[PDB]
């Protein structure tokens, strides 16, 4: 892709006791245009991790189709070994910095969530292969608006519960829905424990809108 | 870059700077600009660093897997002609890459200048480099047939020094090889500073 | 259109010793005026004698390193021996001019032992040009690290000083004290700095704390 | 393309400059002249662009003889300096911009010979020995080769003549023939002219 | 670059009660060099030093200009110039060309011709002044300079130490820059003297 | 930059970092960008240092003469319709993002100028590469009427955010506080960063370094 | 932007949203696009922030000197005969849309267009801005004649609110005028005032 | 500026701004000069000697280029003025062509100049 | 151009404009745009018409041969998914938007939307081509669960004709088809067919 069309913004994740969770609006925009609202930019690779994507739609549902497609070959054999959230994001980093170096990019920036062996995985890769780990991720203006939150809580208090990152995460969405013109108040929530990976249906953020009166004073 | 060579009587002056730069950032001062091919075939180093270290070592594997195969000591009009003809098919692609192949062969004191533009010629004296010009000045005021070693010595110690007072581009230390019919030898390696000291007071 | 380049920052330093090899790095990854991490070091462990630093861009960062260890290991296999050294230098020149034409946004930086036990660095640039120095500095601060150390470490400007031989413990300071000068005036460097010594004894690692903006 | 040389002596300044007027690939003239005088002790050697060169030094040139005029003396070599630095730097933001670059010899009754160098952005530079033109990268090494703060004007004539040499070995351009100037407390003397018997 | 034209190297460094001022020697075009003599540091007064680093030309202009701008000051009012007044003084004059800005970053420093109390500040080519309690750079090897005063420089400096840091951050600095060097000079200027030396350099 | 502007019940808090740049290195580690308009008037400038600076002196120059005239105490909008109508005039040729705030005899008023000559009157406002970071903070922790010292915390947090998260921003936070009658110029509000204390000394004794020439010159 | 103005019998109906972006960026999410000019005449702006503004005030200036050199209330369409002026002369260094609406002794309520060219034509209802291009269908399909003032009302409010829900650029919050010989009545409809639809589900 | 008429005609036909000025040139020192075969003198009357005076700095003989000489009699500031004004025109004759000046060219344009401050406006 | 695709219970409801452009010009005024894909698989083509009529007519080969393969009456998501995979394969060679709708047996009226992107999503109506940007607001407030035949024929009808006023680029007659297990019902509305709306008068 050299050319982006349909198009999703941020996406948040973060870590937390025995678990991870991650954010996603259901918006894919063409251009200015925000003309596919109910749309789902998050998957669900096997019971262990899960991943969420900006940028381009179409590149997002080949990954999906090409992980699916990976998780359903592994699944066949049943020889007790599957792939682990760090194996997935390590998989990934290779296809779009290959992607990348053909000069032929998959225009995607994306977060893998993840549970394993007790242990939390967050992982961000971009477009141009260019991949790391981190107690949150924020993607697109999320990275301007939602990370600087959710490091300043992140670094006085390292630990969170799930409904506490969770508190965290609804208000960086809802700052976001502020800021982000390219952004939407219909959003998902998907969570990784070692019960699963759960993926929460339409979610709406509330919105004060107070200071319109605050015109004149 | 600063190199020079030239033959005389008593075989081939090869002489370099050791200065490297990445923009007007000083990256070295401590480059070894004069490759040993063959205990008596010698290549000067100019221009792209990366190139011509990886081409002329290519050259000394070739030169090399030459030797074994034929049961003989490669010419340096063969070295040169190898070079030039691994460089040629690379023409466009912008590779940046000027050195001399220096020897001495079955003609007796060899060099050649050879390009990554695709130039290769025999000739008496060479300098190539950002300070070529420079070097050329004193190099030519100064050169015979007939100079005596110590004197072919300062004369290309002296050229590459006066390089590096005019040109940004050159300096840290002044590097002389004698290449003779038994085969090369290390003159000297002085650092520019204390040729400062011997060449002014 | 279409850039396949994206530069991310990061300081890296080699200093070698008569019987070690530091390798330092910050830990900042970066992009444009955003901070991706600030748990992300640029040193590499290779192998027990040798350790690699690569600055730039990250996914060629990886890449290059990913490949590193694999040829390393098929190295291993080939001649039941690990890498010398100045092997992995001149295989890095090899891997490196392999994309002359592409060529991986890497600035990279070896220190180890050599055969004789005593320390040796190495430096590169992103297209394979390297060579064998005492101490060596790369990435974003490397022209505020370098006039120093060519000062204190190479004796350069000083009259009538002695050539006392770099002990580890003044060059560990000497790291620390570059780099946490670097943090003052590059904005690609910071967070925290990670120091990997070399020795017979093996490999062992050190954090210090940089400032966060 | 034009060459210029200057060569200070401890009581005299030795200047020279190429006679090749040309253009395209021919020569339009073997017998150019470089050298502009504007005092009875200072010369001007300017060189580069087409009609900048001579428009520039004849504006110099005349202004430094209005001084004379209405003054009755005429100005040091210095004061001629930063006039015309002055000017070349007035007209570099300027709509019309003069691309020159030049030389300035000149002796005082006070502070004895001077030689001054100017780029064509108008940075003025007083040395003992200056080049300009391609020429210049044949020759300066030479100049810092052989040059000594004492050297008679002999000598000076004979390393002129190394660097003038040089050019006729190494340098692509033709250039066989050279205008050679004086200047001491007696004023401007011509030299016979440097030429190297080609064709 | 049009800085890096010419190239260059100025620095400033603050002391006890007294200041420092250094600058490279090299006047070059592009790779060439013509002049090692070059002078960037200018006397605004006495006890008063400005050096400016970048084109060579606007270098001398400004100079120029600034040295009118100063004698007319201080023939108007009956004394001599302040060092912050001299900084806002070459702001303006370099704002006066905001959209066609000079070539040369000033950098200032002297000692308080009424008190004794050091004074050290830097401009930009758009004359954006800032002053500094250690040091001030400017030049083509800014980084370098950075990279040493940050590491060299101490508070309360005696008129010794003070040349010793200034010289060695210079030297060192400008022995990793190609355009910058032929040679150092350094002014070191206390309330009863003035030291200028010019130090042993790498001439490459 | 990664300045930043609130209103609360008894007046105004404006804040600032102290980091400037150029290039990809940081040549003021305290730059003052509070600036002084009038003595009820104060605005933050981020943006061309130049620019803010002598746009920022101007208009309070400008202001000076105008109270002077007057007799009473100068307006925002003022400021404001000076600022504004300067720098359109310019159209965004004088790199000037501003942050204007000031108390008045209608009350307090912040304002948002941007450098091609619009202006926003909002309660809350920031500007700066770090201003995301700090709007981030605001629209998280923001609420009309707010007391003092819980304004100038969420100014000096929303500082903080583009301090730590921007490269572009660094280093000290400024603050100042601006009611019907008081004016805190709280300079170092909070230093957050230190540099890391020297664990060696290069300091080099006299003599190492040598010498060509001297010339010692007495004065008076 | 999205702007709107409908004329009813006793005056006009302004309405616009209220998100001003930079880049993606939401620089003012809640902006007053509603601009007065004189008592009873107002301008929605869309376009340049800052050329807008100056346009807007410049006009105020002239409109309010020339009201008082005649001492009566101006013409609607001499505040729309003013920008018309400014934004033709200087077509080629701004970028402004506007729609000038309000009351006037003489004609009653007025909506006037002034769109990028510089152009001026009143029509029966107006609008503008990015979103506007959104709801042409359905301001074409809704639009009746003979509308209430509350009718006109509910109208711009829908109209608005659709535009926002499918443009990026629009958004925020809805600001409505409502001008007449009685004057101006503006309100603010936020959060769940705003007019919703449904949304697609299986 | 100032736009007004100073020399103007009288009912007799005479342009008496012109006539005084002619008075004000009968009162200066007398200042002859002659003509020869390979040389030209030129010399001054009454230099108003003072002897507290320095004589260079009040001489009534200017040289305007290496071609020509020039002496006068009247105001010598105005004097001062044509001088200058007709230097600087030699000057310029050799810019604009290559060849020197004639005394009779510049004797025309300092008689030019004299004339157009007598028919121009303030 | 202007299509449109709405869900029914027991089947779909296609239509499109007829306006083919080069320029300005208009090429052909009286373009049938929705191509038949299989008995019951219709395809509602916008874009470059050289690049949609041969992908068009590649999936239609691909589609009997594979339902001939399997012996069964295609399914939609199948035609879509091929119709994807071209558009997303040659998205930088392409100039296509696709909206693939039909009958199916197992899972009955469908509509799928293959924007120039190349993604695959279903909806229960779908809009594409220049001129849906102008009917979005009306589609948007128009639109009601559990429609019937009629009631989307009457709806694409009104939203295509609006769409078509509108926009320069849509224009001519508007095509409609019906799908269903009953078969494909194909209907052409010209001149005073062509559903009108008030135009603004004074
Ligand atoms: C709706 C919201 C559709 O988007 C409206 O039309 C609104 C109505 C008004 C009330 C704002 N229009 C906008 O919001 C407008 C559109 C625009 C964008 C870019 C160029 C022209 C028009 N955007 C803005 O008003 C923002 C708001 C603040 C004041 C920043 N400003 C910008 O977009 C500016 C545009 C100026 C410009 C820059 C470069 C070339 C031409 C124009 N953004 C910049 O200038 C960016 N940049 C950094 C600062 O200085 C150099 C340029
Ligand atoms: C539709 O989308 C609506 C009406 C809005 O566009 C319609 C409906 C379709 C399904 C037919 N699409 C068009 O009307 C369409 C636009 C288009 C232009 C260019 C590329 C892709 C789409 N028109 C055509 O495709 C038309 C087909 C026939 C000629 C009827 N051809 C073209 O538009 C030419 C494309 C060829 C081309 C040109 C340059 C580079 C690559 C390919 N465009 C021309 O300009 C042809 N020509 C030369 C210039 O003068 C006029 C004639
Ligand atoms: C890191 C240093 C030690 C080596 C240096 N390398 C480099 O400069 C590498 C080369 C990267 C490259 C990419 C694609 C294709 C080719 C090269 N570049 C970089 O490392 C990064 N920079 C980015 C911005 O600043 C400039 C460079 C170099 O080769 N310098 C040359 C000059 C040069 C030639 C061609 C391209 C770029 C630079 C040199 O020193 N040449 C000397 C001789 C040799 C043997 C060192 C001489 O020429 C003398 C000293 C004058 O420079
Ligand atoms: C050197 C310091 C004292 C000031 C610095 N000045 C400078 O950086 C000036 C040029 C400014 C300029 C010139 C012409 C046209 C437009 C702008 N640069 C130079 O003087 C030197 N260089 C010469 C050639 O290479 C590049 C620069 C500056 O203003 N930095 C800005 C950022 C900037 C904007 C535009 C151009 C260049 C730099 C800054 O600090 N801005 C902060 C606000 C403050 C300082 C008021 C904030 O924005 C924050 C910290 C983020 O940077």
């Amino acid at each position: 892709t050299q050319n982006p069309m349909v198009t999703g913004t941020s996406v948040l994740g973060v870590k937390f006791e025995g678990g991870v969770v991650i954010a996603a609006d259901m918006l894919g925009s063409y251009g200015s245009l925000a003309r596919f609202r109910n749309i789902s930019r998050i998957m669900r690779v096997n019971n262990s991790t899960m991943l969420g994507a900006s940028g381009d739609y179409a590149d997002f549902q080949y990954l999906k189709q090409v992980l699916g497609q990976m998780v359903i070959d592994e699944e066949l054999l049943g020889d007790g070994h599957s792939y682990s959230p760090r194996a997935i994001h390590s998989w990934l980093t290779r296809a779009m910095y290959s992607r990348r170096s053909k000069m032929n990019p998959l225009w995607n920036t994306m977060v893998i969530g993840g549970y394993a062996d007790g242990e939390s995985f967050l992982g961000y890769v971009d477009m141009l292969g260019v991949a790391y780990e981190a107690p949150s991720l924020a993607t697109g203006y999320g990275a301007y608006l939602a990370q600087p939150l959710l490091r300043e809580v992140l670094e006085k208090q390292p630990v969170l519960s799930q409904t506490e990152a969770r508190d965290l995460v609804e208000r960086c969405m809802r700052v976001l829905y502020y800021r982000d013109a390219r952004s939407y108040n219909r959003f998902q929530i998907a969570t990784v424990t070692e019960k699963g990976v759960e993926i929460e249906g339409p979610l709406s953020t509330e919105t004060n809108w107070d200071i319109a009166h605050m015109i004149s004073g | 870059t600063t190199t020079l060579a030239f033959k005389f009587r008593h075989g081939v002056i090869v002489a370099a700077d050791s200065r490297a730069t990445a923009g007007a950032y000083i990256a070295s001062q401590t480059v070894k600009k004069v490759i040993e091919i063959n205990p008596y075939l010698l290549g000067t180093m100019a221009g792209g660093a990366a190139d011509c270290s990886f081409w002329e070592r290519l050259l000394a594997r070739q030169c090399r897997i030459y030797e074994l195969r034929n049961k003989e000591r490669i010419s340096v009009a063969a070295a040169s002609k190898l070079l030039a003809n691994m460089v040629y098919q690379y023409k466009g692609m912008g590779l940046s890459m000027g050195t001399m192949i220096c020897g001495w062969d079955k003609r007796g004191p060899g060099l050649y200048y050879v390009d990554s533009e695709g130039n290769r010629i025999s000739g008496a004296t060479f300098s190539v480099g950002s300070g070529s010009v420079y070097a050329y000045g004193v190099m030519d005021r100064g050169y015979s047939y007939d100079l005596e070693v110590e004197q072919a010595y300062d004369l290309a110690r002296r050229a590459i020094y006066q390089a590096t007072y005019r040109d940004a581009y050159s300096g840290g230390a002044v590097n002389l090889y004698h290449v003779r019919e038994d085969g090369w030898i290390r003159v000297s390696s002085d650092n520019v500073a204390d040729l400062h000291e011997k060449y002014s007071g | 259109r279409f850039s396949p380049y994206v530069f991310n920052g990061g300081t890296i330093l080699a200093i070698a010793g008569e019987d070690f090899a530091i390798v330092a790095s910050d830990t900042r990854l970066s992009e444009g005026f955003s901070i991706h991490t600030r748990d992300s070091p640029k040193c590499y462990k290779l192998t027990d004698k040798t350790v690699i630093g690569c600055s730039g861009f990250h996914g060629d960062c990886l890449t290059l390193t990913k490949i590193i260890e694999a040829r390393l290991k098929m190295y291993k296999h080939s001649n039941n021996k690990a890498m010398t050294t100045g092997a992995i230098a001149a295989m890095l020149s090899t891997i490196l001019y392999s994309r002359r034409f592409f060529p991986y946004y890497v600035y990279n930086i070896i220190g180890g032992l050599d055969e004789e036990g005593k320390g040796a660095v190495y430096s590169f640039d992103p297209v394979g040009s390297y060579q064998r120095d005492s101490f060596k500095a790369g990435g974003s601060a490397s022209a505020m690290l370098q006039p120093l150390l060519d000062n204190q470490v190479g004796f350069k400007n000083m009259q009538n000083v002695e050539h006392v031989p770099l002990s580890l413990d003044r060059a560990m300071r000497l790291v620390k004290d570059v780099f946490i000068s670097a943090a003052e005036r590059d904005v690609y460097t910071g967070d925290a700095l990670r120091i990997c010594i070399v020795t017979k004894e093996g490999i062992r690692e050190e954090t210090v704390s940089l400032r966060k903006d | 393309m034009e060459y210029l040389i200057g060569i200070q002596g401890p009581d005299y300044v030795l200047v020279a400059s190429d006679r090749v007027a040309a253009s395209n690939i021919v020569q339009m003239k073997d017998d150019h002249d470089k050298m502009f005088k504007m005092s009875e002790k200072i010369l001007l050697l300017c060189v580069g662009e087409a009609g900048d060169t001579v428009q520039f030094a004849e504006y110099i040139q005349k202004n430094v003889q209005l001084y004379k005029m209405r003054n009755g003396y005429e100005l040091s070599p210095t004061a001629a300096a930063n006039f015309t630095r002055r000017n070349l730097a007035d007209c570099l933001r300027s709509r019309t911009p003069y691309h020159v670059n030049l030389l300035l010899a000149g002796y005082d009754e006070h502070e004895g010979p001077a030689l001054y160098y100017m780029d064509y952005l108008a940075a003025l530079a007083k040395a003992p020995f200056a080049a300009h033109g391609y020429g210049a990268f044949l020759t300066l090494s030479i100049l810092d080769r052989y040059y000594t703060p004492t050297i008679s004007r002999e000598r000076a004539v004979e390393l002129l003549r190394k660097c003038l040499e040089e050019l006729q070995k190494r340098f692509i351009l033709n250039l066989p023939t050279f205008s050679v100037r004086i200047i001491d407390k007696n004023g401007i003397h011509d030299l016979d002219n440097i030429s190297f018997p080609k064709q | 670059s049009i800085m890096s034209y010419n190239g260059g190297a100025v620095m400033a460094m603050k002391g006890k009660n007294c200041v420092a001022i250094a600058a490279d020697r090299r006047f070059g075009i592009q790779a060439q060099m013509v002049t090692t003599d070059f002078q960037k540091i200018f006397p605004m007064g006495d006890r008063l030093y400005i050096g400016l680093a970048g084109l060579a030309t606007d270098v001398q202009t400004v100079a120029q200009r600034l040295k009118f701008r100063l004698n007319l000051y201080e023939l108007k009012e009956g004394r001599q110039i302040k060092p912050y007044t001299l900084m806002s003084m070459v702001a303006n004059l370099l704002y006066e060309k905001r959209f066609g800005p000079y070539y040369t970053e000033p950098v200032i420093a002297g000692l308080d011709p009424k008190t004794f109390k050091p004074f050290i500040c830097s401009l930009d080519l758009i004359g954006c002044p800032m002053v500094t309690d250690d040091f001030v750079v400017s030049g083509t090897c800014a980084e370098q300079m950075y990279g040493m005063c940050e590491s060299l420089w101490e508070p309360n400096m005696d008129p010794d130490h003070l040349f010793e840091t200034i010289s060695q951050a210079m030297l060192n600095a400008v022995d990793r820059d190609a355009v910058s060097g032929m040679g150092v000079i350094v002014h070191i200027i206390e309330k009863d003297k003035i030291t200028t030396r010019t130090l042993k350099a790498r001439m490459d | 930059t990664t300045i930043a502007g609130v209103v609360y019940k008894d007046g105004i808090v404006l804040g600032a970092d102290t980091r400037a740049t150029e290039g990809m290195v940081v040549a003021d580690k305290n730059c003052s960008k509070i600036h002084f308009i009038s003595p009820n008037i104060y605005c933050c400038g981020a943006g061309t240092a130049a620019d803010t600076d002598m746009t920022t002196q101007l208009i309070s120059s400008n202001l000076e003469l105008h109270s002077l005239s007057t007799g009473r105490l100068p307006r925002v909008v003022t400021a404001n319709r000076m600022l504004k109508q300067m720098l359109f005039r310019y159209q965004g040729y004088i790199g000037a993002a501003l942050v204007l705030g000031g108390v008045d005899v209608t009350g307090p008023h912040l304002y948002s100028i941007y450098p091609h000559g619009s202006t926003d009157k909002l309660p809350y406002v920031t500007m700066g590469s770090g201003s995301l970071a700090a709007m981030a903070v605001f629209e998280d922790k923001f609420r009309p009427d707010m007391e003092e010292e819980e304004a100038k915390n969420l100014v000096s947090e929303a500082i903080a955010a583009g301090i730590f998260n921007d490269l572009g921003s660094g280093s000290n936070i400024d603050l100042c506080v601006i009611s019907k009658n008081k004016l805190d110029f709280l300079r170092p509000y909070t230093v957050p960063n230190k540099k890391g204390t020297r664990l060696g000394r290069y300091r080099c004794e006299k003599g190492t370094t040598a010498v060509l020439t001297e010339k010692i010159t007495p004065l008076e | 932007t999205t702007i709107m103005a409908v004329q009813f019998d006793g005056g006009v109906v302004l309405g616009a949203d209220s998100r001003t972006t930079t880049g993606s960026y939401i620089a003012n999410r809640v902006t007053d696009k509603l601009t007065p000019i004189h008592d009873r005449i107002f301008c929605c702006r869309s376009g340049s922030a800052a050329d807008t503004q100056a346009v807007a005030d410049a006009v105020t200036y002239q409109l309010g000197f020339h009201s008082i050199e005649l001492n009566e209330p101006p013409l609607v369409h001499t505040a729309a005969s003013l920008f018309k002026e400014m934004c033709y002369r200087y077509r080629e260094d701004l970028m402004a849309g506007i729609i000038i609406a309000g009351w006037d002794p003489q004609e009653g309520g007025q909506v006037y267009s002034v769109p990028m060219g510089g152009m001026m034509v009143r029509q029966s209802f107006a609008i503008g801005g990015s979103g506007s291009s959104y709801i042409y269908g359905y301001v074409d399909a809704t639009y009746r004649e003979g509308m209430t003032k509350e009718e006109c009302l509910q109208f711009t409010a829908n109209a608005l609110a659709l535009a926002m829900e499918r443009d990026g650029s629009s958004g925020g919050v809805i600001r409505l005028a409502a001008i007449a010989e009685s004057g101006v009545e503006r309100q603010v409809l936020l959060g769940d005032q705003i007019p919703k639809f449904a949304v697609a589900t299986l | 500026s100032y736009d007004r008429a100073i020399t103007v005609f009288s009912p007799d036909g005479h342009l008496f701004q012109v006539e005084y000025a002619q008075e004000a040139v009968k009162k200066g020192s007398t200042a002859v000069g002659v003509r020869g075969r390979d040389i030209v003198v030129l010399g001054v009357e009454k230099k108003s000697v003072a002897k507290l005076q320095d004589e260079r700095t009040v001489r009534k003989i200017c040289a305007l280029d290496d071609n020509v000489c020039m002496a006068f009699a009247g105001l010598t500031a105005d004097a001062r003025i044509v001088i200058n004004r007709a230097r600087v025109e030699c000057q310029s004759h050799r810019l604009t062509v290559e060849d020197p000046v004639t005394v009779e060219y510049i004797t025309r344009y300092i008689a030019s100049l004299k004339q157009r401050y007598t028919q121009s406006n303030g």
